[PDB]
């Protein structure tokens, strides 16, 4: 089905023709537009008072990558390199070797936060919920070099945001 | 004491222009469902002061102008004339009580085109010149209707004295007998001051002439432009919304007259937020094909109407 | 009064004026320009901080690079930067401008705008939220607040 | 025994949603607009 948008025939009776003469001379439809802007002048603005108020987000929000631990304190990552394989930007670099106790653990875990497209594939591929994107979105820097995270920066983030990260994963893991 | 009088007129004008920038940004904001400046001082009352200091300690460009003397003459002329158009305004007593004050304001207003033309030359850019030519052609075209409309109104007043317009409207506003002229006077003032929907200069995607100016020199063009917006709306209120004058309580006149002058200045900001922009060939046709035929016809009507009713005003 | 006291307060007056009236020139090159428009939208309203929506290159104090800088576009960017009257700051918005992002290994993309012009603030994300760019702008304000131009001239 | 729970519309569906253009009609006719305008002029001249 279809409909015409602009296929009307204006009437040519005297009253209709005089109606358009009053509109042309007395600027009726222009003053109709002034009234609409006047109404918005008396509506409550939608502005929020940042930084004291924040915009609503959801548990699925994708922000600053981070490395998590088990409740015992042991790292969750076991250097499987699935995240490094799936990262469409090749923003992840990993090196691993047997640990002193024989565990499969990384010796390098870097994310280039300037190559990263903040897509979330790294946390979908992870089989042990080790690399996650947290809820922090305010981490702008003053130099380019502060955005090249290494394993120490990522483990510090995980310890720093674990209280909020765990609650979000609790709220959404039933959809995953 | 006269020298004190001049300063009591100049400084408040500049302060009014300074806080008009704030009011414009906040009225536009609320018509757009937002707030506007409310962080720099309470309700953004220090925003104008921050902007002024920032511009005057920012390095200016001063490109390789073809003259380098027109580049400095243009803002002097613009600001110098903008302040001069205030001296005959009765509020309710003029600083200078001219007999031909209405004609003085036309004369000084027609000289403001040079600052537009000179700054075009100084920029040394061929394209910047084209923008100056379009702005100049707009200003001269729409001051044809300012002169004829003003003449039509004065036929019901009897003189070019600005304070006689107060006496003329001692029983009724001139908006009532001459509302068709008021409509075309109000729109003609928007075109003169390059205001939306007539701002092709500031209307990017088609052109402005004051593009090479930054810092203090740019602010001088800005201040002159906004002082003309207040002045023309003060002229309109005197012309079409006469305020009764009580010689024993002159402050009563000033309060009522200021409120009208503000409401007409806010109408300029209201109209900017509501409409799109005219095309260059379309605002020229709005003048040479719509306003001018009506203005000429109404001029004939207003020359004859006083005669055929026995209502010619006194010469004095 | 001491000279070191007048200079300290004069530095605070010029810093206050400069950080309270940042007029940005936005280079909207790619998707990151959309998020920059949402910072001007009613929800966040950059204008209420003194940050005007649009400014011309010669009336502007900060350049926001929002999108992918290609090799065919780089000379135009440097030209606009050189014509900005000083003081001038550059904010790098998004992964593309910071380091090339998703197109880092492309033949036609400059790997980071910081090898074409100096950069003061890097805003990460792809794209950064409109509340993340706003946080970066307010971080540039505090950086300007720490400037001590007059206190260093007085000790020369 | 726990039933399946996923986002679903309420029983009976959601209420109706308006989508058509609704620019209403306001103001007087051309004849009356011109009558009021001429009337104002006549009083002004008098
Ligand atoms: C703060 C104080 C609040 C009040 C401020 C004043 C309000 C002015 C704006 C209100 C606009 C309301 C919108 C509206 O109803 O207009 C639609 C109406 C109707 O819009 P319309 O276009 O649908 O009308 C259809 C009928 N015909 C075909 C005849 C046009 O507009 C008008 O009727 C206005 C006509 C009078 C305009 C005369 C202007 C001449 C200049 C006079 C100088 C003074
Ligand atoms: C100087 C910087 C550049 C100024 C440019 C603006 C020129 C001002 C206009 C001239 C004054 C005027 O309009 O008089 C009207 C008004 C007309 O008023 P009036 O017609 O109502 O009469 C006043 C007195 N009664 C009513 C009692 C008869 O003139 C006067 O009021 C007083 C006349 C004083 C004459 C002195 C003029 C000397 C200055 C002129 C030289 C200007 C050089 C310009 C340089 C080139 C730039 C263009
Ligand atoms: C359509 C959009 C554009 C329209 C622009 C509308 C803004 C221009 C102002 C229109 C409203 C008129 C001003 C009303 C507020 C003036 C306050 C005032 O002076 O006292 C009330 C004034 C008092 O009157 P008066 O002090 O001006 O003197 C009247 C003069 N006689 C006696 C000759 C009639 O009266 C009103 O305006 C009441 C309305
Ligand atoms: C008894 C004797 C009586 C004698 C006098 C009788 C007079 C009868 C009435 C005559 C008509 C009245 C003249 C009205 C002016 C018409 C001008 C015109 O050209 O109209 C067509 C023009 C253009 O007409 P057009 O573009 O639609 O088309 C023209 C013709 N064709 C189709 C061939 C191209 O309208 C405009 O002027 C455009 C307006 C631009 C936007 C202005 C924004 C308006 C904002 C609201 C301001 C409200 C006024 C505020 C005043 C405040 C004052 C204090
Ligand atoms: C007319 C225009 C020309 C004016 C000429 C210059 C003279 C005007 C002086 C105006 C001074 C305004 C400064 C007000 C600062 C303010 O409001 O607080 C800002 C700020 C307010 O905090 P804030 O702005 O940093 O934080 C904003 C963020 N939130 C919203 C979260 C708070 O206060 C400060 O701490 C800044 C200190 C500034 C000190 C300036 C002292 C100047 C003393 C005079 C020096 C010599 C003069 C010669
Ligand atoms: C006057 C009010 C009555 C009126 O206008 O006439 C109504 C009459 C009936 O309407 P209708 O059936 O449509 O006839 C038109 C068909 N040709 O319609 C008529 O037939 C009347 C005669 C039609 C021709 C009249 C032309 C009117 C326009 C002339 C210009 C009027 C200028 C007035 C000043 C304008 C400024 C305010
Ligand atoms: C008409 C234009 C012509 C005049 C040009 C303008 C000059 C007059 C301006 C008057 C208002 C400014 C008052 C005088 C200057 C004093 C400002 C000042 O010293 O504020 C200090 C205070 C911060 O000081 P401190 O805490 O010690 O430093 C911490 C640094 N991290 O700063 C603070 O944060 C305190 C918070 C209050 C600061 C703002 C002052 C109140 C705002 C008043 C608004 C009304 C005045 C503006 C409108 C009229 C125009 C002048
Ligand atoms: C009720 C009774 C009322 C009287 C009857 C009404 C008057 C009848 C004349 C009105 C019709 C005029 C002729 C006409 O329709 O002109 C239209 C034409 C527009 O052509 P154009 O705009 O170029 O086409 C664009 C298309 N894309 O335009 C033209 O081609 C030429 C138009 C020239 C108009 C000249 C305007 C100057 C005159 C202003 C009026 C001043 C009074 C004149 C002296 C009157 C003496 C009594
Ligand atoms: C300007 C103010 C515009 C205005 O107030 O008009 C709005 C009004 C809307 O009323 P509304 O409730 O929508 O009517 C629906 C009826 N079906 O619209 C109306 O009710 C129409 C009433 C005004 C009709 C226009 C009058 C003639 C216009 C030309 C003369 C205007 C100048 C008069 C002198 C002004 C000096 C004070
Ligand atoms: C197709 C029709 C086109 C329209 C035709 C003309 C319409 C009728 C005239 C109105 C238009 C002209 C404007 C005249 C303004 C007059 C204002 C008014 O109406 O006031 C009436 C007033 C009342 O008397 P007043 O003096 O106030 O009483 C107190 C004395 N102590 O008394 C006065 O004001 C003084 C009297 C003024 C009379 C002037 C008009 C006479 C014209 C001849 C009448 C015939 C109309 C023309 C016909 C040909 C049209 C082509
Ligand atoms: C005229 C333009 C301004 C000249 C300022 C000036 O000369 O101000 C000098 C004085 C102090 O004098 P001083 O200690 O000799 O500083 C001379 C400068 N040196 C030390 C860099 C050589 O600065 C003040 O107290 C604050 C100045 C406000
Ligand atoms: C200062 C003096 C100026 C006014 C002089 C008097 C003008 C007389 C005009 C009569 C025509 C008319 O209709 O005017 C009276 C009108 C009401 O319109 P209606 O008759 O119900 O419309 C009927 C036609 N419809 C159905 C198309 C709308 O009134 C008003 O609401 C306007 C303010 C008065
Ligand atoms: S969010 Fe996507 S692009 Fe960024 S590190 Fe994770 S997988 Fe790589
Ligand atoms: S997918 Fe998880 S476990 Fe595997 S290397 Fe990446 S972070 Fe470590
Ligand atoms: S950083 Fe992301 S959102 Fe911004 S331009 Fe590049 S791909 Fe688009």
């Amino acid at each position: 089905t279809y409909k015409y948008v602009n296929l009307r025939e204006p009437s040519m009776d005297m009253k209709s023709v005089t109606d358009r003469a009053a509109q042309t001379l007395l600027w009726t439809e222009l003053i109709r537009g002034l009234g609409m802007t006047l109404s918005y002048l008396f509506r409550e603005p939608a502005t929020i008072n940042y930084p004291f108020e924040k915009g609503p987000l959801s548990p699925r929000f994708r922000g600053e990558h981070a490395l998590r631990r088990y409740p015992s304190g042991e790292e969750r990552c076991i250097a499987c390199k699935l995240c490094e394989a799936v990262c469409p930007a090749q923003a992840i670099t990993i090196e691993a070797e047997p640990r002193a106790d024989g565990s499969r653990r990384t010796t390098r875990y870097d994310i280039d936060m300037t190559k990263c497209i903040y897509c979330g594939f790294c946390q979908e591929a992870c089989p042990v919920d080790a690399i996650v994107e947290g809820p922090n979105f305010e981490f702008s820097t003053e130099t380019h070099e502060e955005l090249l995270y290494n394993k120490e920066k990522l483990l510090n983030n995980g310890d720093k945001w674990e209280a909020e990260i765990a609650a979000n994963i609790q709220a959404d893991y039933l959809y995953r | 004491m006269f020298m004190i009088n001049i300063l009591m007129l100049i400084i408040p004008i500049l302060l009014a222009v300074a806080f008009l920038t704030l009011v414009e940004r906040k009225v536009l904001g609320y018509m757009q469902l937002r707030k506007g400046p409310n962080v720099v001082g309470p309700y953004g009352l220090l925003q104008p002061i921050a902007d002024a200091i920032k511009l005057f300690i920012k390095e200016p460009l001063r490109p390789a102008t073809s003259s380098a003397s027109m580049f400095i003459l243009a803002p002097i002329m613009a600001l110098g004339l903008a302040l001069t158009m205030w001296i005959p305004l009765p509020m309710p007593y003029p600083l200078i009580n001219m007999n031909l004050g209405v004609l003085f304001m036309l004369a000084m207003s027609s000289l403001a085109v040079y600052s537009i033309l000179w700054s075009g030359w100084a920029s040394n850019s061929k394209y910047a010149l084209i923008g100056a030519l379009r702005a100049v052609a707009q200003t001269i075209s729409y001051e044809v209707t300012l002169a004829i409309i003003l003449l039509s109104v004065l036929l019901m007043s009897g003189s070019f004295t600005l304070s006689t317009l107060i006496t003329t409207q001692e029983q009724m506003w001139l908006i009532l007998p001459a509302w068709p002229l008021a409509m075309m006077w109000f729109i003609s003032t928007l075109a003169e001051t390059n205001r939306a929907p007539f701002d092709l200069t500031e209307g990017e995607s088609e052109l402005g002439f004051n593009v090479e100016y930054a810092a203090g020199p740019f602010a001088l063009f800005f201040m002159a432009e906004y002082a003309n917006i207040i002045m023309m709306n003060i002229f309109t209120a005197i012309l079409f919304l006469g305020t009764s004058h009580n010689p024993h309580m002159p402050e009563l006149y000033t309060i009522n007259f200021t409120i009208k002058s503000l409401l007409l200045t806010m109408s300029f900001l209201w109209i900017r937020a509501s409409y799109p922009r005219f095309r260059y060939d379309q605002l020229m046709h709005l003048l040479w094909k719509n306003f001018l035929p009506l203005t000429l016809a109404l001029c004939m009507w207003h020359v004859s109407l006083p005669i055929l009713t026995s209502g010619i005003p006194p010469q004095t | 009064s001491r000279g070191e006291y007048v200079v300290a307060k004069l530095d605070d007056l010029i810093n206050w004026a400069r950080r309270s009236s940042l007029w940005p020139m936005t280079f909207g090159l790619a998707c990151c320009a959309v998020e920059m428009m949402h910072m001007a939208a009613p929800r966040y309203d950059m204008d209420r901080f003194g940050v005007v929506f649009r400014a011309s290159p010669r009336q502007s104090d900060v350049m926001i690079v929002a999108g992918t800088l290609t090799n065919k576009m780089a000379p135009a960017l440097r030209k606009v930067y050189d014509q900005m009257p000083e003081p001038r700051y550059v904010v790098s918005m998004g992964s593309c401008a910071n380091g090339g992002g998703y197109y880092h290994y492309s033949y036609s993309v400059v790997r980071g705008c910081d090898r074409i012009v100096p950069v003061d603030i890097y805003v990460p994300g792809c794209p950064p939220t409109a509340e993340a760019l706003l946080y970066g702008i307010l971080q540039l304000q505090k950086k300007i607040k720490r400037e001590k131009r007059l206190r260093i001239w007085y000790r020369r | 025994a726990s039933k399946v729970k996923q986002d679903m519309p309420p029983v009976g569906g959601y209420g109706p949603i308006d989508y058509k253009r609704n620019l209403p009609r306001r103001g007087l006719s051309g004849y009356s607009m011109f009558a009021v305008g001429i009337g104002a002029l006549l009083f002004g001249y008098w």
